[PDB]
RNA sequence: UUGACAUUGUGAAGAGUUUC
RNA sequence: GGUGAAAUUCUUGGAUUUAUUGAAGACUAACUACUGCGAAAGCAUUUGCCAAGGACGUUUUCAUUAAUCAAGAACGAAAGUUAGGGGAUCGAAGAUGAUCAGAUACCGUCGUAGUCUUAACCAUAAACUAUGCCGACUAGGGAUCGGGUGGUGUUUUUUUAAUGACCCACUCGGCACCUUACGAGAAAUCAAAGUCUUUGGGUUCUGGGGGGAGUAUGGUCGCAAGGCUGAAACUUAAAGGAAUUG
């Protein structure tokens, strides 16, 4: 697959996992 | 040369072909037909024949109302698009030559624009 | 690896130019490259001159021509054999035919 | 009925993709000033002439 | 089941004075009907015409020029100069590669009330020896010249009224007077007057009207 | 709010003897 | 109308198209090129002001002031953002019409953001010449920009001129292009990607098989988007690039 759809796939990942540990405090 | 001069709009598109016709005023205009007038397939709206026809039902209604000599002017459709003209063009001009009505004074006041607004296709386009 | 030293077209020192529309394909494409073809023609073709010669006043008037420039897109021009694929020198070469 | 008739010139070659078609020129045979291209279905070589329905068309290359 | 083409009456179209082929045509306006009229639905109109018509020259061919309904009259009507326009086939072969292509424009008022823009042209030239293919100019170089242009563009066109501007125009004398000034500076081929614009006309004036009008 | 009737006179012009 | 072809869509409200006039906001075509400018990103109608800058020229000036540079700093497309203004056009979104096994897409129709700018931000892109900067040197040719030298040159008409351009010849500084490979190369291909096992001109920075991984954490800047830095286990003997033959 392509390497920005990775690379963006990631960044929603990130975000996510940004936005469980802010809810975790 | 006491023959009266209308003036001849021929747009020529793919879409279809227009024959417009009025006095040297653009207003009061005399005669207008297309292909897609002329036949229906919704395909050849703006080929030759269906725009030969159109012409030749121009020069009918030319002579029917009296008008005997013409000044042609032709576009394609223009603004930001594709400036090229359709053979509808090239069928009803020649077919009026043919009609007979007198013939003169060519041009190609296609509108075309100091670099203007920006196209359909989105720098990408209508690939196919 | 690298196939041109132009890299397509000949930007060669500026670092931008300007895009267009290709007329069939549309593709904004930059300038320098954005292959080109000047066109020429009549609007009064070979036996339709004929036809307007003798329905013309105005006596051995004039052929207005029909004049344009069309900004052609790469594989647009390819697919309408504008141009067709050569071997590698007949790539290095740059003159027409 | 508008029926002309023209005496080929010139048969200009097989175009048509199953190469049934061929290209042609025929002078009209009334006006020797009109010298006009058409396409043609069968076996053709020259001299012949054909029966014109129209004598406006002029088509072109064929597929 | 109306047919109004056997209900419109027919006009003759008739240019002003400075004009030779003064008989511009013939048009069609539907009859002058009670609350309605032919000679107002006349009077909102305008006609393009080609130079070559208007003067019997060939050299003529390409000038053509926008004549405006001023005053109707018994089956006639009076033209007025609406404005000159330049064809393109002309244009688009003039305009050629390995050149320098420059214009130059003012706005301004003749002598009369008439607010006018006007539009010039020119083409850098290569001279008779010249081995090198382009023969481009410099910033100065059409700096200056389109100054000159404009100067002498809004000299003409004050020294003038429409009439003195399109008895100079017809015998192309604005084309002749730029070369003798821009000559000093560069070859610059090619040159015409483009195109004007009416912008602002002073009041009808129906006696300098027929003045200009009131023959043939 | 819509329409009418009057307050409401003075001239014209004109579409379908008309009264708009 | 619009297309491979269709359909949506608009049309006694007379559309599409004709034409007169006006508005809106837009972008600056043909000139537009193996040509210019600029730190790069990038930069074009017109005109005026502001200050700046290169190249050239210069029997001007000062005398080593400088070259590369972690840390630190100014710039930085497009997208994006906050608040105003503006929003013709296009147009992720979005809704529709087609097609097709489906189409959540290509394609047709409409159309929101933005697209325009403004006061603040963000600091990323093939931001690519995928070739660090400073300086030395090596091999030819002709184009060519700008500056510069000469011409009992051309042309420009006047009375030579002066000038203006143009041609020939020569020189600085730029874009670069072509032949040959002398040299280099894995091979492509390169007058620098040469001077290199005969291994050293100065200087900054970067890289060590692939995956995991610019992931994770932490720090830190950022209104956000995100950015800067930046792992590890674990898994892996192939991945990879140049050229050929098929």
């Amino acid at each position: 697959m392509r390497a920005k759809w990775r690379k963006k796939r990631t960044r929603r990942l990130k975000r996510k996992r940004r936005k469980v540990r802010a809810r975790s405090k | 040369n006491s023959q009266v001069f209308g003036v001849a709009r021929i747009y020529a598109s793919f879409n279809d072909t227009f024959v417009h016709v009025t006095d040297l005023s653009g207003k009061e205009t005399i005669a207008r037909v297309t292909g897609g007038m002329k036949v229906k397939a919704d395909r050849d709206e703006s080929s030759p024949y269906a725009a030969m026809l159109a012409a030749q039902d121009v020069a009918a209604k030319c002579k029917e109302v009296g008008i005997t000599a013409v000044h042609v002017k032709i576009r394609a459709t223009g603004g930001t698009r594709t400036k090229t003209p359709g053979p509808g063009g090239q069928a009803a001009l020649r077919a009026l030559a043919r009609s007979g009505l007198r013939i003169g004074r060519i041009e190609d006041v296609t509108p075309v624009p100091s670099d203007s607004t920006r196209k359909k296709g989105g720098r990408r386009g209508r690939r196919l | 690896p690298k196939k041109r030293a132009s890299n397509g077209r000949n930007k060669k020192g500026r670092g931008h130019v300007k895009p267009v529309r290709c007329v069939n394909c549309s593709k904004s494409i930059p300038k320098d490259k954005a292959i080109k073809r000047m066109a020429i023609r009549n609007i009064v073709e070979a036996a339709a001159v004929r036809d307007l010669s003798e329905a013309s006043v105005y006596p051995e008037y004039a052929l207005p021509k029909t004049y344009n420039k069309l900004h052609y897109c790469v594989s647009c021009a390819i697919h309408a054999r504008i141009v067709r694929v050569r071997s590698r020198e007949d790539r290095k070469n740059r003159a027409p035919p | 009925t508008p029926v002309t008739l023209a005496k080929v010139i010139k048969v200009l070659g097989r175009t048509g993709s199953r190469g049934g078609v061929t290209q042609v020129r025929v002078e009209f045979l009334e006006d020797t000033s009109r010298t006009i291209v058409r396409n043609v279905k069968g076996p053709v070589r020259e001299n012949d002439i054909l029966v014109l329905m129209e004598s406006e068309r002029e088509a072109r290359r064929l597929r | 089941v109306v047919d109004p083409f056997t209900r419109k009456e027919w006009f003759d179209i008739k240019a002003p004075s400075t004009f030779e082929n003064r008989n511009v045509g013939k048009t069609l306006v539907n009859k002058s009907t009670g609350l309605k009229s032919a000679s107002d639905a006349l009077k909102g109109r305008v006609v393009e015409v080609c130079l070559a018509d208007l003067q019997g020259s060939e050299d003529h061919s390409f000038r053509k020029i926008k004549l405006r309904v001023d005053e109707v009259q018994g089956k006639n009507l009076l033209t007025n100069f609406h404005g000159m326009d330049f064809t393109t086939d002309k244009l688009r072969s003039m305009v050629r590669k390995w050149q320098t292509l420059i214009e130059a424009n003012v706005t301004v008022k003749t002598s009369d009330d008439y607010v006018l823009r006007i539009f010039a042209i020119a083409f850098t030239r290569k001279q008779a020896n010249q081995v090198k293919r382009h023969s481009y100019a410099q910033s100065s170089h059409i700096r200056a010249i389109r100054k000159v242009i404009s100067e002498i563009l809004t000299k003409e066109v004050q020294g003038s009224t429409l009439a003195q501007l399109t008895s100079k125009l017809i015998p192309e004398v604005i084309n002749k007077e730029i070369e003798n000034a821009t000559k000093d500076i560069f070859p610059l081929q090619n040159i015409h007057v483009r195109k004007v614009k009416l912008l602002k006309q002073p009041k009808f004036d129906v006696g300098a009207l027929m003045a200009l009008h009131g023959e043939g």
